[PDB]
């Protein structure tokens, strides 16, 4: 890889000057360039490498979602090939920042995590990447797309409640989003409500054990479930 | 529009 | 370029397209591929490349002052190579754009603008490029880049004043750079303060000229003088 | 900050 040359410290320590710097590409090149030094990532790592590609993904999801709309009103009853072409460009710029994604996890950080925050971390990080294929998705495989993203979400569910306290903010983000997995993807939306409830009320029984610190950290990520719950009902 | 995180910005 | 097979009203229409979606690196793209194809460009062509580079080097140029700000802190009275290299990466590749972009105003849209709506245009561009260069430039060329800047904005300021009313959007906005390239670039903040305010006593000389429509153009830039005269008076 | 146009954003 082009970050084959730089010492892992030296990535990680650019990562979040491009972070700082509100350089997401550059960010997300140097959490893959230290992905690639094949070391397990801390806590801090890991997140630096999610907020990297959530960011280059996000800002190309709403792209699509723009040129997909002009698409879909220019094929309505009452101008060439242009809207299609691009929006197919912009399409395939972003299946290739998820399969690149998708292959850090398959390469290898999946299968080397072995605590419960890595793993359901990495879990969420691929059903998260799934279900951004399958937005986009229209072919024979799009079946197995969505199928991907859900059973990546299930494993993360099976060991989060085994193994973290209902408070736990990965937990918690893993619920929200496989519950807008089941609302929008999956055609499921009395799941996703169900999933949504859950999770806010057994994390709500368990904020009495924490610090205000930790507090903070969970009641932030129930404020989202609730959000989504009041626009959902 | 709903929520999931990470968010992006 | 690899824009090279495609039609010109194609690059157009996918340029205008790419500015709904917030994609300014492709607009960019598309439209230096349409300036390839060798003819003159419209108003709203200008407008639309104008626009598309300018929010490319805004996001390198901002990236480049928080790095700029972190290395000038790191090198204080009281961490290794990484903050300069970086800096210096985001800075090559600033430059590049401005290479890019002085290449096409060279090549040729300059030597074909006859009209003072277009030469005035471009020239003023071309000395917005060179401001950039200037902001990082630190070695034995510095001093001509200021030079260039300022010979383009002298020129653009020179046919802008004989050929077009005080009101013009684009002298406005001529005016409104060539005062900040006085203030912040020449070291000249009297001159800069000069020149907005007489261009705005008479722009405001000049409004009971326009429509509706004109008149709400011109009084919006007279509006960012007026801002920058607050600022440094 | 002061004033240039075009603006970004
Ligand atoms: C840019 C990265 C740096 C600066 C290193 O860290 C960002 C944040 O990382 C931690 O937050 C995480 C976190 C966020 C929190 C909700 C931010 O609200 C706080 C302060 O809780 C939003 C980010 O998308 C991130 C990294 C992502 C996730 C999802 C990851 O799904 C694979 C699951 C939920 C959540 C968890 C992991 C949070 O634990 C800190 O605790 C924060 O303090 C800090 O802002
Ligand atoms: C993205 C491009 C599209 C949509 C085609 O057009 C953008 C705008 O182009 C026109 O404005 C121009 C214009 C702006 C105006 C101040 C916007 O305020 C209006 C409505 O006056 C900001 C843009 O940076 C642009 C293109 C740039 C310039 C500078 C170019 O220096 C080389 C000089 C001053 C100004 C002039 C040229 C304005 O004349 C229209 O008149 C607007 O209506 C329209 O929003
Ligand atoms: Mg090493
Ligand atoms: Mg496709
Ligand atoms: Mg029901
Ligand atoms: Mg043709
Ligand atoms: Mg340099
Ligand atoms: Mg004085």
């Amino acid at each position: 890889g082009a970050m084959g040359s730089m010492e892992r410290a030296s990535l990680i320590q650019k990562a979040k000057l491009a972070e700082q710097a509100e350089r997401y590409e550059d960010m997300a090149a140097f959490m893959k360039g230290a992905v690639e030094k094949g070391e397990e990532l801390s806590c801090e790592e890991r997140n630096l490498l999610s907020v990297a590609y959530k960011n280059v993904v996000g800002g190309q999801r709403a792209a699509w979602r723009v040129l997909s709309s002009i698409e879909q009103k220019s094929n309505e009853e009452g101008k060439g090939p242009e809207v299609r072409e691009y929006r197919e460009k912009v399409e395939t710029e972003l299946q290739g920042v998820c399969d690149t994604v998708l292959g850090l996890l398959d390469s290898h950080l999946i299968k080397e995590a072995g605590d419960a925050e890595s793993r359901v971390f990495y879990l969420k990080m691929k059903g998260d990447y799934y279900r951004y294929l399958a937005e986009v998705a229209t072919g024979d495989d799009k079946k197995r797309i969505i199928d991907s993203a859900r059973s990546a979400y299930q494993e993360a569910m099976d060991i989060s409640k085994k193994e973290m306290p209902p408070t736990n903010p990965i937990r918690l983000g893993l619920a929200l989003n496989f519950s807008v997995f089941h609302y929008e993807i999956a055609n499921s939306p009395e799941e996703a409500i169900s999933l949504a409830k859950t999770t806010f009320d057994e994390a709500m029984a368990d904020l009495h054990t924490l610090s205000e610190d930790s507090y903070k950290d969970s009641t932030l990520i129930m404020q989202l479930l609730r959000d989504n719950l009041t626009l959902w009902t | 529009r709903r929520a999931t995180v990470p968010w992006s910005h």
